[PDB]
DNA sequence: ATCGGATGTATATATCTGACACGTGCCTGGAGACTAGGGAGTAATCCCCTTGGCGGTTAAAACGCGGGGGACAGCGCGTACGTGCGTTTAAGCGGTGCTAGAGCTGTCTACGACCAATTGAGCGGCCTCGGCACCGGGATTCTCGA
DNA sequence: TCGAGAATCCCGGTGCCGAGGCCGCTCAATTGGTCGTAGACAGCTCTAGCACCGCTTAAACGCACGTACGCGCTGTCCCCCGCGTTTTAACCGCCAAGGGGATTACTCCCTAGTCTCCAGGCACGTGTCAGATATATACATCCGAT
């Protein structure tokens, strides 16, 4: 009963859990993983996104919209040389 | 509301190449994200062609020009084939 | 007189009034020569046909009747020509082919 | 007999639909008994479909239980008594029912008297499922083992393992009496249950059921049996649509249709139509939809002690809220032309309401870290001061209290502040996993045990739940629909209760928060005029006439003062003013609300 | 004496079941937590599709997946079977990422 | 003939900036080749954004956000702080 | 009236008439706002001060009086935002940053 | 002893990109020792990337009736390889 | 003499200021020349165009030799082999 | 370690030579006035689809462990590459001889754009059953201590 | 060291739901006209190209010593893997509310388009200074012997 209320949380970026960074190397067909190596990921996944996320907001504001549509999405991925296939 | 597509022509082409196959959702609307991803590609390398050399026209060389850059060496050589083919085919009928 | 689509006289089976019509609504140049439709109609409808009949092949060799996004996925990526075409395309639901260095494997 | 209940239990034949004229003629005609105002559909389907035409064409010309069962444990109300001969008599008819009791009225016993008279007198021992929500098949299962105490009763709990365990061990063994499983055991295992002749499927609790095209209804469809007893403790929604999807599910042969139903009933030309075929609702649903309310039934316990404290809000507590306001004044002082989105009017006013609750909620309000636990959160808030006094009278004077929250942190500050104050608790908010749950209440209602004080949320916390031991049921605050609030305070108040439920509100004085109750009794008190006349002086049709300028009016309640501007409790004034100023309001309101209910009278009034 | 598998080969079978698979190998929900956090920092009050958030994940994974392949390559090099930070490093390095 | 070419106004900003050096012709040819691209690059993406959102016209609107989605960072915001100063002046005039 | 160019009447260098002569006959959309062309011209008369102010610091650093190819090439290579704008670009006669390995130096 | 008619002379001509060429390309890209085999690596990986400019140049050029490549073929070509090359005009 | 070393640093301090072009110029005309002779003959070439084309393929092979260096460096070397070319061209898509 | 030596490099100076920054005419395209028309701005509807919250089942994630195999450091050894000198060869420069290729200027006519009217290919909605996605039991195979 | 245990491929029956088929509203195809565009033409001037030849000069070629580094082997030790247990939160099924995405109508104003007019920018020609070059000196670094 000593123990006081924290509520701690966890950052968003810790919810890219170890396992599916495992599951992802194991995709890439990778066998033996270091331990270091997940930070890595970590970092590497939110500069991938905030790029992405970028241009997909700026494409929503210039319709004068409110919602991200997917077509936004697959625009900004295109401008990245990442063309998508399977949503318009 | 009006949303053209190419799954009925895509369909065509399928029935007659495989004729008892057939094909998801999901596979037709990325077949048709690759229609219209080639046909951007080819439509905006003729219309650079066309700039290039001051014309004002997409003529069928361009588009045989366009297909000749983009295309990877046998898919360019069988795919300009088939497009003279057809258009001599329209052009004499 | 009875109409005549400029599909059936090309013998092709994608549209050509469409085609047509998008590359004069497209901004691509001022003006559009009669031939070029049925040309560019002529070049998808070759390559769609070239992609399917790969991917038949897969869904085939996977036992099945019914081309789904990892059919196409292991037609374009096996065929090593079609592969530079859609080089820095990802395909959704697609997979990767099955490939471990050899370097992994057990002694 | 497991020899016997394999023989009968199990689907020996496989079919679609069997009956062709029988059962469905004989419906038909006791129904046209019964005041058989309901032709157009048999017309209407018979035209439409040649099956039921060519049973309209046979159409044209074709114990009573005076007391309490012997055999069920103790005894039973008379309405309750009533209610199971309800239900005999259903079932003579070969017609189902819905028992529809208000809560807490032992509607549960009920059913189990039911199927006591089924197993006992008429003797069909048959497969009986009883569907209900996972919280209630703990409660169910301790009810068969209560009353009637010689019943193969059991749960279908567990992982896939221990559940084909238990399938194919006793199911398809066919070595039980009555199975229970809740909503998604019942998803799950569609087949181990449909290879099953039904001899009834009852439900506890049938909103479930409230969408015809849930895809626990479309399971349900094609269960085959011959009888539903459904249990619905709440009123019946307005809404026509539910009800025909209920009255499909019980007696598909009837209501067999929603297009024709609607365009007989409700969709009409004229609204006065439908005005007047209100009396023929009223008149096909009372043969079915047997209804009995706690008010008009028993008198069995002491009413209420409907007390409500009007607290006071502390000095931190005004500069958290000044702090709150500052932050949000331009919003609510008017608005820009009512440009304000309403998004932006509930963060502020739940902003507020945190604020009033506790200006601990925000962080960077306690003092410096690292922290420890004393009185000094205790006169941070008046709210809790006042608590913390009436804690210190009521425990020690000999009582339980069953303090209600909105939110989890605020639970969260109470249970570290009675820690403090070294009382042993019990909190249930909606964390609380099974088994863990039902280990902290049965630790509660246990016989006597050292805790005392026992910690609750309102949505979690009053679902099919008996902590009756306790009195007071003091509320933290209170919410927008005061149903979930009379569920939370009822949680102690129900049969079996032998001294008086007290009941204590926390009021902040010029705040938001006080506009609540007189929000929440206009909301209150027009729904009853409903219920006896459906009409009353309610000119004040309006009902808040907005919400983007309700609320904005909500908030401005204590613009004006806080915006421009020990301490001990002596909590005795405090009954006696807020009592007073209780009763006040509720002469106020008696009279219809005339003076001013809300009259979307407001002005801006966080100016600078 | 239970059955333990000697190293390595759990991690081949698990390359087996993963290269012949085409589901998200991500979570759905703490990506688009992740999604909608990182989209704050630049219009507040932002409304999402379900698609938008699909195809975000669709990228994403097929992203990441390629660059461990990359990774593997440069460990192999080194000699190693073992990817370090170092590796990933070198890889994005290469590839015009830095 | 003629061959016109953004030489004036680079070596105009050149000596509003630095007031007392030169550039020699390579460079310049470079500068000028540099101010084709951005401009090729700024109107493209234009011409994409106006034909996404169905219009026929190119505003200022779309230069803005398509130097917002060309630009990184600082250039960006720097950039359209200066257009819109532009545009605002021109206007009050 | 006396006419004034558009450049002068909002303040620019860069020619605002050209930029909407290329704008229209250029294939981009069937119609042309008015301030479309001057946005474009601020904008690109920024970036070449830019640029340009960058290169001449760096002729300053070499004792000299006029900007060579080498000079734009370090002013764009040794900042991060012109060498992200410019990354997939090559500039003639440009040359490379200097830069060894530390791992390489001696001991 | 005749039969000198015959060119038998003139070495490939991947072979004019000699060794010490090599090493200047090298030593620009900051490399202090260098293998024996990195020679014929590197002729390879220039053919190659000589080969597909070239052709993307060639057709841009023959597709405008012209038999001469001028500098502005090769700088299209080499935009639509992803190499943008400023200078040449353009 | 100067240990093994000292003069390859100073080489690459001489390279990495200067700006002209490494390759000679006849060695490589011939060579566009004759890999241009297979997809059309009869084919002329002007001199800027034959430049461009240098441009291009020194500022490729420049490009390539420091990831080289930077995939030896990575297996604890200091002397690139066909090793290194290879993975930095796998790596960066073109092959 | 330190010190002299020998080489390579940075620094200051006079010389040139060729590209840059200037001015001049002129002609074309940018500006000023004006008209007509259609795109898009603004308002008002509508209902789709996002949000936001809840409770359950169960799979995945987290944790701690035991142990051996892979990373890393150290040693040795042979080889292959670097440094430097001498030798040879090819690039670069200049100069010859002629000719086509490619870029500037007018007249035709046939082909692509526009407008009217009209039907019929294609889009949408709605069904229905065959391929596919479960689920279980069986033989096959493959890994790993004895 | 082959037999034990765990994982895999295969067949058989089930259920379910998505693709393919069918039926009913709308723009590509038919005519007629007609105007620029872009093929054809001549003319005119600068580059490329294909056989040579002569010359200077630096760079490429080749070679011998040696050295330090690549590479293999050994040790060691600790980090990562497989695994079993416990906890947690994702997914799913669900319900309720309301923002806002998408559509329709009107109108008006801004853009296109024509005519007139004029001045800015472009080619041409030109004079001098910025920077490259070649010397001589100072001095900065590396290297070996002590
Ligand atoms: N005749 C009775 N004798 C004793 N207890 C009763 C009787 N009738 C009802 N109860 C009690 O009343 C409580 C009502 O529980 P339940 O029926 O689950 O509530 P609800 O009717 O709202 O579902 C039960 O705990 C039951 O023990
Ligand atoms: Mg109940």
């Amino acid at each position: 009963g000593a123990k006081r209320h924290r509520k701690v949380l966890r950052d968003n970026i810790q919810g890219i859990t170890k396992p599916a960074i495992r599951r992802l190397a194991r995709r890439g067909g990778v066998k033996r993983i270091s331990g270091l190596i997940y930070e890595e990921t970590r970092g590497v996944l939110k500069v991938f996104l905030e790029n992405v996320i970028r241009d997909a907001v700026t494409y929503t504001e210039h319709a004068k919209r409110k919602t991200v549509t997917a077509m936004d999405v697959v625009y900004a991925l295109k401008r990245q040389g990442r063309t998508l296939y399977g949503f318009g | 509301t009006r949303k053209e597509s190419y799954a009925i022509y895509v369909y065509k082409v399928l029935k007659q190449v495989h004729p008892d196959t057939g094909i998801s959702s999901k596979a037709m609307s990325i077949m048709n994200s690759f229609v219209n991803d080639v046909f951007e590609r080819i439509a905006g390398e003729a219309s650079r062609l066309a700039h290039y050399n001051k014309r004002s026209t997409i003529t069928s060389r361009e588009i045989q020009t366009a297909v000749r850059l983009l295309l990877p060496g046998e898919l360019a050589k069988h795919a300009v084939s088939e497009g003279t083919k057809a258009v001599t085919k329209y052009t004499s009928a | 007189a009875k109409a005549k689509t400029r599909s059936s006289r090309a013998g092709l089976q994608f549209p050509v009034g469409r085609v047509h019509r998008l590359l004069r609504k497209g901004n691509y140049a001022e003006r559009v020569g009669a031939g070029a439709p049925v040309y560019l109609a002529a070049v998808l409808e070759y390559l769609t046909a070239e992609i399917l009949e790969l991917a038949g092949n897969a869904a085939r060799d996977n036992k099945k009747t019914r081309i789904i996004p990892r059919h196409l996925q292991l037609a374009v990526r096996n065929d090593e020509e079609l592969n530079k075409l859609l080089g820095r395309v990802t395909i959704a639901q697609g997979g990767v082919l099955p490939n471990i260095q050899s370097v992994l494997l057990p002694k | 007999d497991p020899e016997s209940n394999k023989k009968r239990y199990l689907l020996k034949d496989a079919n679609g639909k069997k009956f062709d004229l029988e059962g469905t003629t004989k419906r038909f005609e006791h129904l046209l008994s019964l005041s058989g105002l309901f032709k157009h559909f048999i017309e209407s389907k018979a035209a439409k479909d040649p099956k039921f035409r060519q049973v309209l064409d046979v159409l044209e010309e074709n114990f009573q239980f005076r007391e309490s069962p012997a055999y069920v444990n103790g005894q039973l109300r008379p309405y309750q008594i009533q209610g199971v001969n309800w239900l005999v008599s259903l079932h003579k008819n070969k017609i189902a029912g819905i028992l529809a009791d208000e809560m807490g009225l032992g509607k549960t016993l009920q059913t189990i008297s039911f199927l006591g008279y089924l197993r006992y007198i008429e003797k069909i021992p048959g497969p009986f499922l009883v569907i209900a929500p996972k919280s209630t098949l703990n409660n169910w299962l301790r009810e068969i083992n209560r009353w009637t105490p010689d019943v193969n009763a059991f749960i279908l709990q567990g992982d896939k393992e221990e559940r084909a365990e238990l399938i194919q061990k006793k199911l398809l063994g066919c070595d039980f009496d009555v199975v229970i499983a809740s909503y998604e055991i019942i998803i799950r295992e569609k087949s181990p249950l449909k290879k099953i002749n039904w001899e009834y499927i009852i439900i506890d609790e049938a909103h479930r059921i409230k969408n015809e095209e849930s895809m626990l209804s479309q399971v349900l469809r094609e269960f085959t049996s011959r009888n539903r007893l459904l249990i619905t403790g709440t009123p019946l929604q307005n809404n026509l649509h539910e009800l025909w999807a209920l009255l499909n599910f019980l007696l598909p042969d009837i209501f067999s249709d929603a297009q024709d139903f609607d365009d007989w009933f409700s969709s009409e030309s004229t609204e006065e139509d439908q005005d007047k075929i209100v009396k023929q609702l009223h008149t096909v649903l009372q043969p079915f939809l047997l209804r009995r309310i706690k008010s008009d039934v028993e008198t069995s316990l002491l009413p209420k002690k409907e007390l409500n404290l009007y607290v006071g809000m502390s000095s931190m507590q005004k500069k958290w809220y000044k702090k709150i306001l500052e932050k949000d004044l331009d919003a609510v002082n008017g608005s820009n032309g009512s440009k304000e989105s309403k998004t932006r009017l509930l963060n502020i006013m739940m902003q507020l309401r945190k604020c009033c609750n506790h200006p601990y909620l925000f962080d960077g309000a306690e003092p410096g870290p690292p922290y420890t636990t004393d009185e000094h959160l205790v006169y941070n808030a008046a709210k809790l001061q006042v608590l913390d006094k009436l804690l210190k009278k009521l425990k020690e004077e000999g009582s339980r209290v069953l303090i209600f929250s909105q939110m989890s942190r605020l639970l969260d500050i109470l249970e570290d502040y009675c820690y403090f104050r070294n009382y042993e608790y019990c909190r249930i908010d909606g964390s609380t996993a099974h088994e863990d749950r039902i280990q902290a209440i049965d630790d509660y209602n246990a016989p006597d045990s050292k805790k005392f004080v026992f910690l609750l949320t309102t949505r979690a916390g009053g679902l099919g739940i008996n902590l009756t031991s306790a009195d007071v049921v003091v509320l933290y605050d209170s919410d927008w629909n005061p149903q979930a609030d009379l569920q939370a305070m009822d949680r102690a108040h129900r049969i079996g209760q032998k001294k008086q439920v007290k009941v204590f509100r926390l009021v902040t004085d010029n705040s938001v928060e006080e506009k609540i109750l007189e929000r929440a009794t206009q909301k209150l008190r027009l729904d009853q005029l409903v219920i006896q006349q459906n009409r009353t002086s309610l000119k004040k049709k309006e009902n808040k006439a907005d919400s983007k300028d309700a609320l904005l009016s909500m908030i401005q309640h204590g613009a004006a003062d806080v915006f421009k501007s020990g301490d001990d409790i002596d909590l005795d004034e405090l009954l006696l003013k807020s009592e007073n100023k209780t009763k006040s309001l509720n002469a106020k309101y008696e009279t219809l609300g005339l003076d001013d209910l809300q009259k979307f009278n407001q002005d801006s009034a966080y100016e600078w | 004496k239970p059955h333990r598998y000697r190293p390595g080969t759990v991690a081949l079978r698990e390359i087996r079941r993963y290269q012949k698979s085409t589901e998200l190998l991500i979570r759905k929900l703490p990506f688009q937590r992740l999604v909608r956090e990182i989209a704050q920092d630049f219009k507040t009050d932002l409304r999402f599709q379900s698609s938008a958030v699909m195809a975000l994940q669709e990228a994403s994974e097929a992203y990441l997946v390629a660059l461990f392949e990359d990774t593997n390559l440069c460990a192999i090099h080194a000699k190693r079977v073992t990817i370090m930070p170092k590796d990933i490093q070198l890889a994005r390095r290469i590839r015009g990422e830095r």
